[PDB]
């Protein structure tokens, strides 16, 4: 029928852990060293189509590597949806305080 | 959370939901009070409370 | 009062679905708040049932 | 059940102000003798003559 | 000669795209070896048309003619992105950013307000094959993405919405759902446009192009609660192309 | 409820050692964040960035850590992003940018001090008040 696809994307992956390919971008100061120079790298270079995808992101540095296999386990992927991403909303989500 | 709902006695006795709009659609009635069927249709039911003789 | 003869039922030995079935309907509709007199609104005419429906 | 809507278009007011007119034909604009601007003219024709029987 | 911001204020002219004198009948060479780039490319659109919805399924479905209410605040500009030479002398043009949506609302006869999202979103367009220069002959034929006019966190005026809000009725607290179903649950809908941009002056020594466009799309759905209209947008390009 | 010394006593560094601050360089805290910082983090957040705030919890996730007075005072020295990948001076005050945020002009180390432990009491004393914004006012 008609579902809310923010709604059931929530009883996905997306509602439990950090969502590579639709998570705003605040929501990787949960763990420490992602933002905003990782953060910013893994919105940009999304979708992918594993976790382990971001382990290839061009440019990573030795160190950036290492935050980032510590934080695999924090991470998921699941499909784009588009209400989560056009219009900006991976960098601002009109949320704030 | 993974909620459902389960109805004991009345119409639904038995029966268990899963499904997340489903199991939203009977907890807004369940700030309500006891879960009822209603016929909207007889009267042309707007869905809007009215008080009773008590009130008026 | 609903739920002191459930617990009464479940402290017999009945289940869940056995305790609530003897509940008569006539004590859940009053554990409902469409039937609270204090809900209704001063140019919302006509009977309860005008609002919700009618109870089935 | 238009009564005077062909009275006004059988001499010729075909337009709306809205931007329709009566054949179906899309984009003619009727100046001020629209549909609306006849109207118009009788109301405020209906109050002059009002204040004229007031003087007389 | 060359205006500045306070010549510009307020007069209109910056909703405009550039022009090109009459002289400008030259050509482009696009060397197949070098890479190119749409420095600013600009969509000044002059025309909206709304196809009629003809209750009869027949009928002629046509175009009709429509009233901007919305002002001057129609032209995409400042749009950028690689132009790839292909195999086959081809162009494409992959859009990369720029301002290249502006919400638009157009009126109909009877006062119907029609809302769309005149867009070039991630617009890929393509020329024909074996073209050393662009000419004024040349026709890049594109498609374009077009998102929901409202995005997710928008409201309706009863609070419900999409990524927010309520997911009911609540002013009809024992209504049936069921035929609220299609205004209680909004849904973000991701349609294709399409774009055909025919060069009509090129400054070849500049490597200013300028010409025509005609782009079709939906317009708005109201996230999901009633079917769209299809529109028709025309109106006049400037693009400038620069080797990267 | 008093201002006891277990309010007062916050993490000095990161290996373990605490100090406990007098009230007196509580209440001088509390003025100097007043006049130095409140503009941008009233209660704890930061109106120029809302996803980062003083709350310990995120101050401990910062690199480096930032939930104890050693770590904040060199924040005050030499800020950085969330990650400590660029230094921020530039843009955010600090002693060494002191000559384009004047008011960082005259704070001693004893100033900094007293601002590093009011961020690091006001959460123990207002609990999700502090950095939670307008929804815990
Ligand atoms: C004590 C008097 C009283 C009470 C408590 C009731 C109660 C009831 N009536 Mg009954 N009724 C009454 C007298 C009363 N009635 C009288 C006198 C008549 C003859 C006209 C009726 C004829 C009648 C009919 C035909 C019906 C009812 C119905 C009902 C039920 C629905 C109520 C409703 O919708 O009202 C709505 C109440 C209002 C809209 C309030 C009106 C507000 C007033 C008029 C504003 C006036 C302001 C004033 C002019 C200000 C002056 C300013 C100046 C001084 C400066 C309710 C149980 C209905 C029903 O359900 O029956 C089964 C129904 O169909 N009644
Ligand atoms: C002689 C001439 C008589 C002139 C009176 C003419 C009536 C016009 C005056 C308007 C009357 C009020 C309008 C009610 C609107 C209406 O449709 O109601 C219609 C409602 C009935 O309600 C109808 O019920 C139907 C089922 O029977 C359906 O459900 C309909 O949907 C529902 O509208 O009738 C009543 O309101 C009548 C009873 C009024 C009870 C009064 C309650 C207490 C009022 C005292 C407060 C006085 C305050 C004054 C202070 C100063
Ligand atoms: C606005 C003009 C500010 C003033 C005045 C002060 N700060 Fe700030 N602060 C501001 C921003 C925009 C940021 C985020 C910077 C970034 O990109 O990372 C910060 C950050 C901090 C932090 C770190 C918070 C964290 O969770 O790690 C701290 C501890 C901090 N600021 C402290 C602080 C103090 C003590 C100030 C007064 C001297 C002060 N800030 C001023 C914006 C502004
Ligand atoms: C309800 C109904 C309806 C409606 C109706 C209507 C709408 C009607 C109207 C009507 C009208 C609307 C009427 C009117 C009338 C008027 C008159 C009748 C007037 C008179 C006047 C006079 C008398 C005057 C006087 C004077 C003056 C003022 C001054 C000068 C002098 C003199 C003395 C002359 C219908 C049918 C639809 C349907 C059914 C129901
Ligand atoms: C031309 C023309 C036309 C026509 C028109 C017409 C038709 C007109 C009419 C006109 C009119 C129709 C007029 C009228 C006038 C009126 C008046 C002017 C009045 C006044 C009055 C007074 C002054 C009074 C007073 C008083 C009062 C009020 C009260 C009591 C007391 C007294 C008595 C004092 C048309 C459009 C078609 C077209 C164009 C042209």
């Amino acid at each position: 029928e008609l579902v809310n696809v923010v709604d059931e994307k929530l009883g996905t992956a997306y509602g439990e852990k950090i969502d590579l390919n639709n998570t705003n971008i605040a929501a990787f100061i949960q763990y420490r060293g992602l933002y905003p120079t990782l953060a910013k790298l893994i919105v940009k270079n999304a979708p992918y189509e594993s976790v382990e995808d971001v382990l290839n992101i061009p440019g990573l540095t030795e160190r950036q590597k290492q935050i980032l296999r510590e934080n695999l386990e924090h991470f998921t992927v699941t499909e784009v949806e588009t209400a989560l991403v056009e219009g900006g909303d991976r960098y601002n989500n009109g949320l704030y305080k | 959370q993974g909620v459902t709902v389960s109805f004991y006695g009345g119409e639904l006795n038995g029966q268990t939901f899963t499904d997340p709009p489903t199991v939203k659609s009977y907890a807004r009635k369940a700030i309500f009070g006891e879960i009822f069927e209603f016929d909207t249709e007889t009267l042309n039911s707007d869905g809007i409370f009215r008080t009773s003789p008590r009130g008026w | 009062e609903i739920n002191r003869r459930v617990q009464a039922s479940l402290a017999s030995g009945a289940t869940l679905e056995e305790a609530w079935s003897a509940i008569p309907e006539k004590l859940a509709f009053y554990d409902y708040i469409g039937n609270n007199p204090a809900k209704g609104g001063l140019f919302r005419t006509g009977p309860m049932n005008k609002g919700d429906g009618i109870a089935q | 059940g238009m009564f005077v809507l062909p009275f006004m278009a059988r001499l010729g007011v075909t337009g709306s102000w809205s931007g329709w007119s009566i054949t179906g034909e899309t984009g003619i604009d009727p100046g001020f003798w629209s549909f609306e601007g006849v109207a118009l003219a009788h109301i405020v024709l209906s109050g002059l003559l009002f204040l004229a029987a007031c003087w007389h | 000669q060359t205006l500045t911001y306070d010549d510009i204020v307020g007069t209109g002219l910056a909703n405009k795209c550039p022009t090109l004198d009459d002289t400008a009948r030259g050509a482009y060479p696009i060397d197949s070896s070098q890479t190119y780039r749409i420095a600013r490319l600009c969509l000044q659109p002059t025309t909206f048309l709304v196809k009629e919805e003809p209750k009869n399924k027949r009928q002629e479905a046509e175009f009709v003619p429509t009233k901007l209410v919305t002002r001057e605040t129609t032209s995409l500009d400042q749009i950028q992105g690689e132009l790839k030479v292909n195999s086959d002398g081809s162009l494409t043009f992959v859009e990369e950013d720029g301002i290249d949506f502006q919400p638009v609302t157009v009126q109909m006869a009877g006062g119907e307000r029609i809302p769309l999202l005149f867009t070039v979103k991630n617009l890929v367009a393509s020329t024909q094959p074996n073209v050393t220069s662009i000419t004024t002959s040349t026709d890049f034929k594109g498609e374009f993405n077009v998102p929901s006019y409202r995005t997710a966190n928008f409201l309706d005026p009863k609070g419900r919405g999409l990524a927010s809000g309520y997911d009911s009725a609540i002013a009809l607290p024992q209504a049936k759902e069921e035929e609220l179903a299609r205004a209680n649950v909004k849904r973000f809908s991701l349609t294709k446009g399409q774009i055909s941009l025919n060069v009509a002056k090129v400054d070849g020594r500049t490597g200013e192009i300028a010409g025509t466009f005609e782009s079709e799309q939906l317009s708005d759905d109201d996230m999901g609660a009633h079917e769209p209209h299809e529109v028709k947008i025309q109106g006049v390009f400037y693009a400038s192309i620069e080797p990267a | 409820a008093e201002l006891t010394p277990e309010v007062l006593t916050v993490p000095l560094n990161s290996e373990g050692k605490t100090i406990t601050l007098t009230e007196k360089q509580y209440l001088e805290g509390k003025r100097l964040f007043q006049y130095a910082c409140a503009s941008c983090h009233v209660g704890g957040i930061t109106k120029t960035n809302p996803s980062l705030d003083l709350r310990t919890e995120t101050l401990a996730l910062a690199t480096p850590p930032r939930d104890n007075i050693e770590g904040l005072v060199d924040y005050m020295k030499n800020p950085t992003t969330y990650d400590g990948e660029q230094e921020i001076a530039e843009v955010h005050p600090s002693l060494r940018s002191a000559d384009i945020f004047p008011k960082m002009r005259n704070l001693t180390e004893k100033d900094l001090v007293a601002i590093a432990g009011h961020i690091l009491v006001e959460p123990k004393i207002l609990g999700d008040k502090w950095g939670g914004g307008k929804v815990y006012y």
